[PDB]
């Protein structure tokens, strides 16, 4: 079903429904996708209060959530239209990123800089909304979880913490968020393996032209990318076609490791920078 | 079918319509009975 | 090998990739075993 | 199965013990360690 009428089922206030009346167009995930749901399921908060509570399990959980769009908030009825794939929908901003018109948005679990009251902790239950980040902050915040999990492989016990604090203040567009004190969990570990395997095969497929390209370029050119990367023949092109292509199988996969689901693609952004017409679930 | 359907996420059902079509079972009864050949010929031939 | 042979033969049906998922979502691993004349059964344990 | 082509097992005997291998105890020495309560349970892989 598409239209999802929602039971509140808790004891809400006038100050509650006034907030959602201005929030019409927000992103609420639902797990069950009925026409009639209750607010125990409606909302994302009911799983971010788990006891383990790391980014490794919250990110892999909510890709089984189904996103909805807030509509018709009067009193106790919440109309949540399930969006269809490829219609234009507007979205009110839930997290302070300006979304920079023309790009792909994603779903970020929770701010996790503390535990934000998403609406109001009503009867010790708030309704917390996902962050919808423009896929650059999504990939980067998922990169650093594996950056600092590869780090903890070959560090003893302190140069993790001296280098995570180097890398956890993610200064993005309008936001300086925090990596959630990176917990080594096995969903990272099963996929940190395949990343390390994907790094291995690119070394195999690097057929001494793709290898030496920077190291031949530094002799001729003086570029900003070329100088920062200093510190950091054969007549077989048809075989180089297949090796580069098999290399492209890996990098479209190892990016897909740390990238997220493509989601709401920006049609237009208001000059208020709050409501954003977006297509493509 | 009727459907008591309600509830905040209570799993509701759709109008499950059911038809059946009952066959008959046969069990024929048969009794024999005899009539004597003498019992026919004293009906039929009718002597003096 | 020896403990799980000593009792509880079943190790895993899922990966480590899905072993966290059974911690995330409680999945119903053991089926209805066909040996079911009584019905539903329970247990738990506290060492004294 | 093996007859060993018996010549003199007075001397052929420790020729086996030179190698330090033992055959697995094969369904009766592995059956004696099951007891009366233990045999009838599901733990007994030798119920067949």
């Amino acid at each position: 079903e598409t239209t999802v009428l929602v039971t509140f089922e808790q004891r809400l206030t006038t100050g509650d429904v006034g907030k959602l009346s201005r929030l019409i167009g927000a992103v609420i995930p639902i797990p069950y996708r009925h026409h009639l749901l209750g607010s125990s399921q409606v909302g994302l908060d009911a799983v971010v209060k788990d006891k383990t509570r790391d980014y490794s399990r919250m990110r892999a959980r909510m890709r089984e959530m189904t996103l909805t769009i807030m509509r018709r908030v009067e009193g106790n009825q919440m109309i949540l239209g399930v969006p269809t794939h490829g219609q234009c929908y507007t979205i009110r901003n839930t997290g302070p990123v300006s979304w920079e018109k023309g790009d792909v948005l994603t779903t970020l679990p929770p701010v996790f800089s503390g535990e934000v009251t998403g609406l109001v902790s009503v009867s010790d239950w708030d309704l917390v909304l996902p962050w919808i980040v423009p896929m650059a902050l999504a990939t980067e915040i998922n990169q650093r979880m594996m950056m600092l999990a590869l780090l903890s492989l070959d560090r003893s016990h302190e140069e993790v913490r001296a280098a995570t604090a180097q890398l956890r203040v993610v200064r993005y567009r309008d936001a300086t968020l925090t990596l959630p004190e990176i917990t080594i969990d096995d969903t990272v570990l099963i996929d940190m393996r395949n990343v390390c395997i994907s790094l291995s095969m690119i070394a195999n497929l690097s057929s001494e032209v793709t290898l030496a390209y920077v190291r031949k370029l530094a002799l001729e050119d003086s570029n900003m990318l070329l100088m920062k990367c200093q510190e950091i023949y054969n007549i077989t092109p048809t075989e180089e076609l297949n090796k580069l292509t098999a290399l492209f199988v890996m990098i479209r996969q190892i990016t897909d490791v740390i990238s997220e689901q493509p989601a709401f693609l920006v049609c237009d952004v208001s000059p208020d920078d709050k409501s954003a017409l977006c297509i493509y679930k | 079918v009727p459907r008591v359907a309600t509830g905040a996420g209570i799993p509701t059902s759709r109008q499950t319509t059911v038809m059946v079509s009952k066959y008959s079972e046969k069990s024929p009864i048969t009794i024999p009975f005899e009539i004597s050949a003498a019992c026919l010929t004293h009906l039929k031939e009718t002597f003096e | 090998a020896w403990v799980r042979q000593a009792t509880g033969a079943r190790r895993t049906e899922v990966l480590d990739s899905e072993a966290i998922s059974i911690l995330t979502f409680g999945r119903k691993t053991d089926k209805g075993g066909p040996a079911l004349l009584h019905g539903q059964r329970a247990t738990c344990e506290v060492i004294l | 199965f093996v007859r060993e082509h018996m010549a003199h097992a007075t001397r052929r005997l420790v020729h086996f013990y030179q190698a330090r291998i033992d055959p697995p105890r094969t369904a009766n020495e592995a059956k004696h360690d099951f007891s009366t309560k233990e045999f009838a349970k599901v733990d007994n892989y030798l119920l067949f």
